[PDB]
């Protein structure tokens, strides 16, 4: 084209996996599976209790 | 395939969540043996010594067998588990009817159905199982230890004082817990092997 | 045995997120560079159709 | 020719769908086999250990033969692969007739 | 592949083996081949008695 | 894991055997199974007597 | 003799358990390993398919 | 028996706080590799994008 290029989605694909790298550092760092986030929200609650 | 994956292996937490509870209300199931091993060591004891032993010694001895019996309704009590009292005597009971059962299922299969049972009935008033709480055997020598001087009374032959109901309460009682808990540890066995089909299959 | 009950909820199996975090670098260096292949390619349009 | 390499090549997919089926209902069957072999100690154990044990306590085990009896029906029946229930032994038997299989 | 690994099963024998390593664990520490747990019920039940 | 271990079984099984080898010390330190505790009510009550 | 009824219930060949406590810690070690491999092996393909 | 009671504040089940001491020794020695990992991903940003 020289307008758009089609490998947008490759940026997405990247955006999703830093998402997804960076998760699971954060977990392995705390050692922790359960989320600082509500994600997983009765998993959450319940371990509060 | 997706769904039966992700949803196989949050079943295998529910799973494993499930052996967590089972774990707990056994291991106090094993404190409540370990005490009425005490008991019948106190029921022997209080034996009256055949009669050597006074009503003043007994009553020090059923001070005892009250202080440990609040402490079985301490088990069947303080076992909130997720706030779930399990050994409520009262929350899973078949009562002959599904009037009230509240059958503390698991979920499994990450499709419909696939499900299990559980029965947890003990509490600090169950003992000789006629059907229930009959009066003041049968039950209440658990609580209320007849032990006192009705004892002293007699020892062999009214069948409510003479020490052969009262240790037949105990032993009952103790088979109730062995009953009990080896359905507990059935289920465990179900939830080991369960997770290992949930997780090779899912494999 | 509360405590094991704490541990499956926020347990976790190192082993696996250690899996999951190789295999979600490994999909980030990728796409990296197949970014750079897309943003390397229109060249020859400027040096070899002009 | 391209027709044979195209349809070759998914036949190809086709094979390795298939081994992934008998894999997993192969492995479905490892754990019903481990399950037996301790229904096995249960049933030595259940010999009464002789005459030794009692009503009670073989009541007790059979509680837990029940449970993984139940466990069993459970691999015959969770082995839902693409929502086949390949591990229903309704699903093929020959029956001696072509009737259904 | 780059989407899935086929070392899992690892993970799964890994898994037992934990199970299997802390089960000899808490038998040799208690000294005890008798279960909390049910398992072994009759023998849990006889013992008692 | 990394956050919790397993054998904490064998802290409650180890604490168990402290209050049973220091038991046993005290009543061989002593030499008498009777308890200072009211443990053995009437056994005391009796031989106090 | 009642009690050694009870020990043949409860007791344990110490060294049978220790025997079954080393040989499962051994397979506890190995499969780790193997993982290490697993989550090793697809860096050839980023780094020398591409 | 007051010393007894001296002890069930001080007293340590040294055990216990050794095995602490182990677990967040090994949650101390974790981390680290992952902020490694953390400080050494951009890189192929610039090398590979770039």
């Amino acid at each position: 084209i020289n307008h758009n290029i089609a490998a947008l989605n490759t940026l997405n694909r990247l955006s999703s996996n830093n998402s997804a790298s960076q998760k699971n550092m954060e977990k392995l760092s705390s050692g922790l599976r359960i989320n600082r986030a509500g994600d997983d929200a009765a998993g959450l609650a319940i371990s509060e209790k | 395939m997706r769904g039966q994956i992700r949803g196989l292996e949050m079943a295998s937490k529910n799973s494993q969540d499930g052996i967590s509870l089972i774990q707990t209300a056994e291991g106090a199931l094993t404190e409540t043996h370990a005490i009425l091993q005490r008991v019948r060591e106190l029921v022997v004891q209080a034996g009256n010594t055949g009669t050597q032993d006074k009503a003043t010694d007994l009553q020090s001895i059923q001070d005892e067998i009250s202080a440990l019996t609040d402490e079985i309704d301490g088990i069947s009590n303080r076992t909130e588990f997720n706030g779930k009292k399990l050994l409520d005597g009262t929350y899973k009971v078949d009562t002959a009817t599904p009037a009230n059962q509240k059958n503390l299922v698991f979920q499994i299969g990450a499709n419909a159905t696939q499900q299990i049972s559980v029965n947890i009935e003990d509490m600090g008033a169950d003992a000789l199982g006629i059907k229930e709480a009959d009066g003041s055997i049968a039950a209440l020598h658990s609580v209320n230890d007849l032990d006192v001087t009705k004892f002293a009374d007699n020892a062999a032959d009214c069948a409510d004082i003479g020490f052969d109901a009262q240790l037949k309460v105990v032993d009952e009682a103790i088979n109730q817990v062995s009953s009990q808990r080896a359905k507990l540890g059935a289920v465990q066995n179900r939830l080991e092997h369960t997770i290992n089909n949930l997780s090779a299959s899912g494999e | 045995n509360l405590t094991a009950a704490e541990s499956r909820i926020r347990d976790v199996d190192m082993a696996k997120e250690m899996s999951e975090f190789t295999k979600n670098n490994i999909l980030s260096q990728a796409p990296q560079a197949m970014l750079a292949q897309a943003n390397q390619q229109p060249q020859n349009v400027l040096q070899l159709l002009r």
